[PDB]
């Protein structure tokens, strides 16, 4: 009949793929995913808000602050709290840093998943400096919680923005050298141009989000249409793709890195010295000096860490432009100290839904290039 | 103009008469809809207003930026989709009264 | 502590033999440094 | 500094030493019972009983935001010195 | 830095960026650790004789969701929002 | 006083353009 | 009320009120609750006989585009007869709006399976079948996504416990991985955190 | 008995059963399956090993978190053995190599090893010492192996009188010695009755004997339900191994040509109460590795 | 209580679909026991298949029998494909229970177990 | 459509996957939780909690924890009326004991009778 | 504001088409990529020697938490169970008893390092700063038994250094 290959969990991420292929050029591929299933939604249902914030930190794991930002803005949207301006600007700066990190890992792991070895090492030296910044800010290497609902917790120490300025200059030169290395590299252009075309009608019906909508025509940015924070005050532009190519989508990711450099530059130049957290002791914990020499601050610290703050009853769905796309969180909260049911819209899940139309008329090396060309981490796809 | 931005949307060549025959078909199939429903009123209102915008345009870009709906062929796809739901809503009779109610102690949230 | 090389090669340690009678000329571990030099050597300060 | 049962194994600051009829004596074979040899009771009985000339006095813990929250304790009994619950160190009055 | 001239020239010639000035090894503009200790300001709270919590009671302002329609010669047919404007090309080099 | 981290009068420019020599 | 309180807008609130009233006027057959919350997102609460008519109306009709589909879930609520709530979460492209079509169902009812009018709902519907237990009729493929093959019990319910009934371990008798009943090493201490004193008076249900 | 020796709840995986077993040997075949069934019981298994920690690493993840414990021993010092059975509920003796070495022989392994451990376990004060021995171990000749095991049975009956001497037949299993030794060959044709018995029935018998008293003192014998001829056994194992084909010491070949006999003067499996299984199911289990790709159940069953 | 069905109208189509599914499970076993290289004869596998069909014998509601037919058909498709491994098909059996008895007396010697 | 016409109980117990041991062995206590008597607040009322019986929690012999052979023990199902509680308990299969809801008695207290003339309601300490 | 790319036509001017043909035939840009790889060949390596140069860190690094104690005094903990209440992995196990002096204290303070996600919530939830996430990364444990810290491994680990922990807290007690 036809060859029903079973690509197991070995490395060409981690999945299982059963492809009923015709003859080096396929027929019917089915991704069996769910191998990395953990039980995040049931665990958040049996825990509180502040305690189950790290589940939202690590359900996606390459992006590490946009997922925190999405859950914290879900809770701050439901709880009716505007965060202070310096918290909003630090949240914007770290959103752009995490965006730069996720796009550069997607570029390098797509290059290594094809087989090119060296810009992986170059840009991972750059991402080692990124993790040095995360270490100095929070204390963690990767999984900095750091974003409480109620603003940024424990603001950045003195002597950081100069290092971010130096990193901005050197990283602009390094991404220019990446475009020098690849990108009009002839064999790589031969590797990926005409594979995985996506009609914009199918991009809307199959529910593609983020970079796929940029590549397949239609102009759609959450940062431009629905400013959920101080993005309306920083000036940037989004790149759009003419043809539905993979090469086009690569160019779009590189130019989103470059626009992240612009937003980091303006955010450094326009920092207000407002405050760390909100002006409400019943949501954010009070600082430790007032805790020690104050009665009400000790009472609010004690109850706010045992019971937690309550949330008024209601349901909300917010979604922010994570580097993979519209990362969505839908909270349903009975009026209590625990959420009733949370659910996560994953752009990687929505992109992996259309794998049939992205790999109908191509070969299997192009199937590996299609799996690589969408920033799919297989921990977020699981929910 | 040539090669608009959307990928699987190849360009049109005659916008005016194609969109006019689309909306005459809209008004025909909507003429087969019963009268006392609100749906006939709202659809016939918005389609006559949109066609009356279309009736007096010599240009292309002026019609694109003046008539909302944005890009010129997405309007045509939108019109084809509205004709498809008009054919579907000849069936399904949605203007009839409500189907059987829930147990009414249900849509209250806080449990 | 050298000053001319880049950030990462500022401060190095040279271990000696016979600190607990373990023959530590070869197979040198981490963890043999006392904690004040553990503050100094991970670049958390500027003073020895 | 520490007591030791006649089974040969060290007690802790909590008296949890095993009996003759256990098997955790066998789980300690070859590997030492890493007991803290620094008890917490006897490092307070060596402290000087402080004598402060007021009546109701404060206790911080030696440093702003380095120590327990403030407790104000009363020193009106004549035979029992007041005792901070956080600190553990006593006070007296002088008049 | 601190390399000789010949390999510096071959680095500059094999990639024409004048690579010496920006090379990503950080030497002197590492931020000087053990900074002076900070005093952190307090924002729009703590002002005495206005901080009634009934004013900024952001939790209790959350009203229950309003409803209508249920189970128990007219210019109309509204949209959920005004229609979205077509964007314009930015000026910072539109065709990269 | 206050001891936050603002920039010192505004930082310099950071380039954001694709640089190629086309040699 | 100006610092640290989220400022609400009334223009979007009035527009979503008018649009929800308009939707319930033009579809009288299937509409029961039309609610706008305080932060202006529309919710339409729906009988399970009109999933295909409401979504074919809402993907088209040219006055509400709503091309994109997001979260689908059917939040597992006890205390009712009809337990599950299926939440289609529709996002437009031409309009910047968000509506939630919330239809209800119990444990043993086929809803009309929106895979034909939203191709994104394929794995969403298959996932809700595997995790909750709501069968979807006239649907191409229902398999088990995100669960083990030998595992069953529909685990995201409130009735399925936190730890499962089976637990895997390797053994050398049969030289493979086997399933055994769960013998936890620690209790999973459940905390009684829901304190009294009624933190919200605006959400008091009327007593009996 | 002190507390934490009473049982608690169900079986296995941090379900505290009530025995603490010091298991000698335990690195090879039968000891590994017995540690498997004790970790399934949920006990504390003290295994002493004299070898590399890599083999006890391969048998390591059997028990639960810290249930099994590892310690070193030797065949020369009584102090390490008394340290091994300081506090133990039960102790089982499973030791013996099927070929000689330069440091330990067939002589005095079965005389010097069980005397020393039985002496120090009587003096340490434990109960329910279970010693395995081979069947047909007699003072009669034709095996240094079998005469040494007969002297061992007599000595462990003499000292420590309340011992459980138990004896299986030529046990077969997934990683067997003699059946795998039959499959790995190239042979002769004679007649000899021989009854294999499967290893999980034997170790179920051992755990029932180790937790089910009224069986202390009495010696037991394991009899498989088959009791048939060797020649048809070899032809059946070749026919199930899909090959026609029509350390190898002299003591091993004389063991597989020793006619195994049974006496009903000591009770078998039914007075202990566990079901025995026939050959063919587990034979089709173990006989893998046929050919590249490659039923005819013989079932001779003589007498 | 005019309830929407799944597939059927009463128990007649329920019995027809379950005997169709049992015919499929009967002709589906020997292929799998040759394929996945199990250790159990065909007759024991067929006996435990008919035991799994005799387990749910007191079910009367037609929607429930329809949903059990759907469950069995899904698992038969996943076993006629080579998606499920040797582990799950052996997990259908019970070889590693050391099964707890059902007499009151042996439940009394290992107690606190009603 | 609406083809099925039947008035019978539901039998989800063969579909919910929990085995027969935990079906016919345990029991569900259905109760309003008592007011936490050290506090004074009846917000912890108004929710019919369904809970199960507790079982053995022995000691983990390496640390001193509370190991358990109990999946279903850490559940609680908060309901709003007794009828839906009984309906869910009879539907999903297991046994049930429905306890009673005991309201506080409406008393009549009066400061003026705390300061009476001839009666024995003379507090003599305020 | 959109800035779209991939829009050029092949210029039928002779110079553009002969430059694209020269690119296709004479292998220009592949040798240009070789030039970039040679430019990184002649650099200095950005590696650090591990067993002699441990890498840089931050004064708020989280890992290997241990219990502090008072300056010239007893244990700092109270067994107030705030850290057990906030521990998101539910790794903390506290059993409290008072001693003969009358101050409230403990008996059992057990942490699973295996379960510990290393947040910092037990660092920040403690009112008297008893448990503090330490400086280092020295676990590398051969057995699963040994990664379950009792109170006395925690107190030996808080007595193996306080000078480090007191220096980090005195560096960073004005932020938190
Ligand atoms: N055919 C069979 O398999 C039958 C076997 N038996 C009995 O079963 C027992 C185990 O046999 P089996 O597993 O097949 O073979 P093994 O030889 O592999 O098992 C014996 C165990 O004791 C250890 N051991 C042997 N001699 C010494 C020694 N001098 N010093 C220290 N350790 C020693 C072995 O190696 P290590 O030192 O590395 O731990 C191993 O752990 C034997 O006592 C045998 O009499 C009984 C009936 C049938
Ligand atoms: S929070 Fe601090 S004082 Fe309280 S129990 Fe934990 S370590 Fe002890
Ligand atoms: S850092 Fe570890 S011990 Fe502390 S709260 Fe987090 S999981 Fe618990
Ligand atoms: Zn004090």
């Amino acid at each position: 009949s036809n060859l029903t290959l079973n690509f197991g969990p070995q490395h060409p991420g981690v999945l299982r793929l059963v492809m009923e292929l015709s003859g080096e050029m396929v027929r019917k591929c089915d991704p069996h995913i769910g191998l990395l299933h953990r039980g995040t939604e049931k665990l958040i249902e049996y825990k509180t808000y502040l305690q189950a914030l790290p589940y939202f930190d690590r359900l996606d794991y390459v992006s590490m602050m946009c997922n925190e930002q999405a859950y914290s803005l879900a809770v701050e949207k439901l709880l009716n709290i505007q965060p202070p301006p310096r918290a909003q600007w630090i949240r914007v700066l770290f959103g752009e840093i995490t965006r730069l990190l996720n796009h550069i890992m997607a570029v390098t792991t797509h290059a290594l998943d094809i087989g090119a070895m060296t810009p992986f090492f170059w840009m991972f030296e750059e991402r080692e400096k990124m993790f040095e910044f995360y270490e100095r800010v929070s204390g963690a290497r990767m999984h900095a919680a750091y974003v409480r609902p109620g603003g940024v917790h424990q603001d950045l120490p003195l002597g950081l923005m100069d290092d971010i300025y130096e990193f901005s200059k050197n990283f602009s030169l390094r991404i220019d050298e990446l475009e020098e290395m690849l990108t009009n590299n002839r064999i790589w252009r031969n590797r990926t141009v005409d594979i995985g075309v996506v009609t914009a009608e199918d991009a809307l019906n199959y529910g593609f989000s983020g970079v796929m909508l940029r590549g397949s025509g239609i102009q759609w940015d959450l940062r431009k249409t629905q400013p959920y924070d101080v993005y309306d005050q920083v000036e940037f532009d989004v790149p759009i793709g003419s043809r539905g190519d993979c090469y086009d989508r690569y160019l779009c990711r590189v130019e989103e890195m470059r626009q992240s450099i612009r937003i980091i530059s303006q955010c450094l130049n326009k920092m207000p010295p407002g405050e760390i957290k909100v002006d409400d002791a019943k949501v954010s914990p009070p600082k430790r000096a007032e805790m020690k020499t104050s009665m009400e601050s000790l009472i609010h610290h004690f109850k706010l860490y045992t019971e937690g703050y309550q949330v008024p009853p209601g349901a909300t769905y917010t979604a922010i432009e994570a580097p993979k796309g519209e990362f969505g969180v839908y909270l349903v909260s009975d009026g209590s100290s625990r959420p009733y049911r949370c659910k996560i819209k994953a752009p990687g899940f929505a992109h992996l839904a259309g794998l049939d139309k992205m790999s109908k008329g191509h070969m299997l090396a192009d199937v590996v290039a299609i799996i690589g060309t969408q920033d799919i981490v297989f921990g977020e796809v699981d929910r | 103009k040539k090669t608009t931005g959307l990928v699987g949307l190849a360009v049109c060549e005659t916008p005016h008469e194609r969109l006019k025959i689309l909306y005459t078909k809209i008004l025909d199939v909507l003429g087969h809809i019963p009268k006392n429903a609100a749906y006939r009123k709202y659809t016939e209102q918005i389609t006559n207003e949109k066609l009356s915008i279309v009736k007096a345009e010599p240009d292309v870009k002026k019609l694109e930026e003046q008539l909302q709906g944005g890009q010129i062929e997405e309007v045509i796809l939108q019109a084809e989709n509205e004709l498809s739901l008009a054919r579907k809503m000849i069936q399904w009779k949605p203007w009839e009264p409500l189907v059987e109610e829930p147990p009414a102690s249900q849509w209250k949230w806080p449990i | 502590e050298d000053n001319k090389q880049f950030f990462g090669r500022h401060r190095w340690v040279i271990y000696t033999t016979e600190m607990n009678g373990k023959n530590t000329f070869w197979d040198v571990d981490g963890s043999m440094v006392p904690p004040e030099w553990h503050r100094w050597l991970h670049c958390m300060t500027d003073d020895p | 500094g520490v007591r030791t049962s006649p089974t040969g194994e060290k007690v802790t600051h909590t008296g949890q030493v095993y009996d003759d009829e256990d098997y955790r004596r066998v789980r300690f074979v070859g590997r030492q019972k890493e007991v803290n040899e620094n008890f917490a009771i006897d490092l307070i009985a060596e402290q000087p009983v402080s004598q402060v000339g007021s009546r109701v006095i404060s206790c911080d813990g030696g440093g702003g935001a380095l120590g327990h929250p403030r407790v104000y304790i009363n020193l009106d009994k004549e035979t029992k010195t007041g005792t901070c619950g956080y600190c553990g160190l006593q006070f007296r009055q002088q008049h | 830095a601190s390399a000789t001239r010949l390999i510096q020239g071959l680095r500059n010639w094999a990639s024409g960026r004048d690579l010496q000035a920006k090379l990503q090894l950080r030497y002197q503009e590492i931020s000087k650790r053990t900074q002076p200790p900070p005093k952190l300001p307090v924002g729009p709270s703590h002002r005495l004789s206005n901080n009634y919590y009934c004013a900024r009671d952001g939790r209790r302002e959350a009203m229950p969701p309003s409803i209508v329609m249920s189970s128990q010669s007219e210019k109309k047919a509204v949209s959920p929002a005004p229609p979205i404007k077509r964007w314009e090309l930015s000026q910072d080099e539109p065709y990269l | 006083v206050k001891q936050d981290m603002p920039p010192v009068g505004g930082y310099g420019p950071i380039d954001y353009k694709r640089n190629l020599p086309r040699r | 009320t100006r610092p640290t309180v989220r400022p609400r807008n009334d223009v979007a609130h009035k527009q979503l009120s008018a649009f929800g009233e308009y939707v319930a006027e033009i579809l009288p057959k299937y509409v029961q609750q039309v609610q706008v919350s305080c932060f202006s997102e529309l919710e339409i609460c729906i009988h399970p006989d009109g999933v295909i008519p409401v979504l074919t109306f809402l993907r088209d009709h040219s006055n509400a585009q709503f091309k994109s589909l997001a979260d689908l879930t059917a939040v597992d609520i006890p205390t009712r007869q009809n337990r599950f709530e299926i939440v289609y979460n529709l996002l437009s492209l031409r309009f910047n709006s968000r509506i939630r079509v919330k239809t209800y169902t119990d444990e043993l009812t086929p809803v009309e399976s929106s895979v034909s009018v939203y191709k994104a709902a394929n794995w969403y519907e298959r996932e809700i079948w595997d995790m909750f237990g709501v069968f979807f009729a006239n649907h191409p493929d229902l398999r088990r996504i995100l669960t083990d093959y030998g595992f069953e019990g529909h685990p995201f319910r409130k009735d399925f416990p936190l730890s499962g009934y089976v637990e895997l371990r390797y053994d050398d008798e049969v030289k493979r991985v086997v399933a055994e009943p769960v013998e936890l090493a620690q209790e999973f201490r459940k905390f009684d955190l829901n304190s009294p004193w009624e933190a919200f008076p605006a959400y008091r249900q009327p007593p009996e | 008995l002190h507390h934490a020796v009473i049982p608690h709840g169900k079986g296995g995986r941090s379900s505290v059963s009530g025995i603490v077993a010091t298991v000698f040997g335990a690195t090879g075949f039968l000891g590994r399956y017995l540690v498997n069934h004790l970790g399934r019981m949920g006990s504390q298994v003290i295994v002493p090993y004299r070898c590399e920690p890599y083999d006890t690493m391969h048998l390591r993840p059997m028990g639960d978190l810290g249930q099994i414990i590892f310690m070193d021993w030797n065949g020369r010092d009584k102090d390490s053995i008394r340290r091994a059975v300081e506090h133990s509920n039960v102790v089982i003796n499973l030791v013996g190599r099927e070929w000689e070495t330069k440091n330990f022989d067939f002589e005095d392994v079965f005389v010097k090893i069980p005397q020393a451990i039985a002496q120090v376990s009587k003096e340490a004060g434990v109960e329910k010492f279970i010693h395995i021995s081979h069947l047909n171990a007699d003072i009669k000749s034709s095996s240094k192996y079998l005469r040494n095991k007969a002297v061992g049975e007599k000595e462990v009956r003499e000292t420590f009188p309340e011992a459980t001497i138990i004896k299986p037949a030529d046990i077969f299993g997934r990683e067997d010695r003699f059946l795998n030794y039959f499959a790995n060959i190239r042979s002769l044709g004679k007649k000899t009755v021989k009854q294999p018995v499967y290893i999980v029935d034997v170790t179920k018998g051992i755990i029932n004997a180790i937790k089910d008293p009224d069986a202390r003192g009495k010696t037991f014998a394991f009899v498989g339900p088959n009791r048939y001829l060797l020649f048809d056994l070899v032809q059946y194992v070749f026919a199930v191994a899909h090959r026609p084909f029509l350390w190898t010491t002299r003591d091993k070949v004389e063991r597989i040509h020793t006619t195994d006999r049974t006496l009903p003067h000591l009770p078998g499996l039914e007075d202990l109460g566990v079901q025995a299984t026939p050959l063919e199911l587990k034979a089709i289990e173990v006989l893998r590795r046929h050919r590249t790709y490659r039923s005819e159940i013989e079932d001779v069953q003589p007498a | 209580t005019s309830v929407k069905p799944i597939f059927s109208r009463d128990m007649n189509e329920a019995k027809r679909r379950v005997r169709e599914l049992y015919r499929a499970w009967y002709r589906e076993v020997p292929n799998t026991v040759h394929l996945f290289q199990l250790d159990i004869s065909v007759k024991q596998g067929r006996d435990k298949v008919r035991e799994m069909f005799k387990k749910n014998a007191h079910v009367t509601d037609p929607r429930v029998v329809d949903l059990l037919v759907i469950k069995g058909k899904m698992e038969l498709e996943e076993t006629i494909n080579v998606w499920k491994q040797r582990t799950h098909v052996m997990r259908f059996f019970h070889e590693t229970e050391a099964p707890r008895p059902k007499d009151f007396l042996s439940k009394f010697y290992v107690g606190h177990d009603p | 459509t609406q083809l099925i016409t039947v008035d019978e109980k539901l039998d989800i117990t063969t579909l919910t996957g929990v085995p027969e041991e935990h079906i016919k062995t345990r029991k569900a206590r259905i109760f309003v939780p008592a007011r936490n008597n050290m506090q004074s607040g009846v917000n912890n009322t108004k929710k019919w909690k369904m809970e199960f019986d507790t079982r053995e929690r022995w000691e983990n012999p390496l640390m001193g924890w509370a190991s358990t052979a109990d999946p279903l023990s850490n559940l609680v199902l908060t309901f709003s009326t007794k009828e839906d509680a009984i309906a869910f308990a009879e539907k999903n299969g297991w046994s049930y004991d429905v306890e009673e809801r005991k309201v506080p008695k409406p008393k009549s207290k009066s400061y003026g009778a705390n300061f009476s003339w001839n009666k024995r309601t003379r507090v003599s300490t305020k | 504001t959109y800035k779209y790319v991939n829009l050029r036509e092949p210029s039928m001017d002779m110079k553009s088409v002969t430059d694209r043909a020269a690119q296709t035939l004479l292998w220009t840009e592949l040798i240009r990529g070789l030039g970039m790889t040679l430019s990184y060949l002649f650099r200095e390596p950005a590696t650090i020697n591990y067993p002699f140069e441990k890498g840089p860190l931050s004064p708020r690094f989280r890992g290997e938490h241990a219990l502090r104690r008072y300056p010239s005094g007893e244990e700092r903990c109270i067994a107030c169970k705030l850290c057990e209440a906030v521990c998101p992995a539910q790794a903390i196990t506290i059993e409290a008893e008072p001693r003969a002096d009358g101050s409230r204290r403990t008996t059992r303070y057990d942490i699973d390092m295996t379960k510990c996600i290393y947040c910092g919530f037990c660092q920040e939830a403690c009112p008297v700063d008893a448990i503090v996430e330490g400086p280092n990364f020295e676990f590398s444990t051969e057995t699963h038994e040994e990664l379950l810290y009792n109170k006395e491994k925690l107190l030996n680990n808080g007595d193996k250094w306080e000078a480090e922990i007191a220096a980090n807290i005195q560096a960073d007690y004005l932020y938190r």
